DNA sequence: TATAATGGGA
């Protein structure tokens, strides 16, 4: 079991009316309290990669091998798409229902802010601990000990 | 009856699992390769390091001079090159257990 | 030099 430290910048769009304004975000607090449901729409096209997080989601819209936009779905914003779907510009990807929060195991820092009318365009820097289990066969020997702080590119087994 | 004596002695050593069999055979090959990279770093023969490692493992008791002065030179090496000393030691331990488990 | 083979016998 390797608990990775994953970081990523992702875009978001919500109404200005609901946004609880801050610059640095802690796990679990409220990012917005929506009065009515909101359709969070795609601003680009491509195929969606839906990675389910602890209590959040991340939409990856990609054309060819590159990425066109990184999308962040906070808690209380249920996705409207499925892993491996075609979407285009203007099609909603998630519906913000209720009051949306940061996931309990994720931290958001370096938030941007772009107000256009009642809509605000946020691009925040997320960090969270994503475990991943690994199977090792008899023809494999483990190199690192228990609790070994490891870095990317290093051989584990 | 010396045959019943020896069969009982090899009886104490349990058989080794396929995982242990791969692991011991791995440490053996790693130790043998650790010896060759010590013959490049220090510059002396393979069989010399081979016996000095065998000595310091399977038994305590030229014993005070040549054996200990070669081990002393090996002990006075950088950290990056003393890895292969430890790897050779446990590799020779693996050879012992690999033999004992298949008697 | 390589399938795998693992506690005797009167």
């Amino acid at each position: 079991r390797v608990d990775y430290l994953r970081k990523e910048r992702a875009a978001l769009r919500i109404p200005l009316s609901a946004w609880v304004e801050k610059e640095a975000y802690r796990p679990g607090e409220v990012l917005a309290e929506l009065s009515e449901p909101y359709l969070f729409r795609a601003e680009e096209s491509g195929v969606v990669e839906l990675k389910d997080l602890a209590e959040g989601h991340l939409i990856y819209l990609r054309q060819e091998e590159e990425v066109v936009a990184r999308y962040f779905l906070p808690a209380g914003m249920t996705p409207l798409v499925v892993e491996g779907e075609i979407v285009e510009v203007g099609q909603p990807l998630a519906e913000g229902k209720g009051l949306l929060r940061l996931p309990r195991h994720m931290t958001a820092k370096e938030v941007e802010a772009e107000e256009e009318g009642d809509s605000v365009h946020l691009t925040l820097f997320l960090e969270w601990t994503e475990p991943k289990d690994y199977k090792v066969a008899p023809h494999m020997n483990v190199i690192v000990p228990e609790g070994a702080k490891v870095q990317a590119g290093e051989k584990i087994v | 009856d010396p045959v019943r004596q020896y069969l009982h002695e090899i009886g104490q050593v349990p058989l080794l699992t396929l995982e242990e069999e791969i692991d011991l055979a791995r440490k053996v090959e790693e130790g043998m390769e650790a010896i060759k990279k010590l013959s490049e770093a220090t510059g002396l023969d393979q069989e010399l390091i081979r016996e000095v490692v065998r000595a310091k493992i399977l038994g305590t008791a030229p014993d005070p001079k040549t054996v200990e002065e070669v081990d002393g030179k090996l002990k006075s090496l950088p950290k990056e090159l003393k890895r292969y000393l430890h790897i050779a030691r446990e590799g020779e331990a693996a050879r012992q257990h690999l033999i004992e488990a298949n008697l």
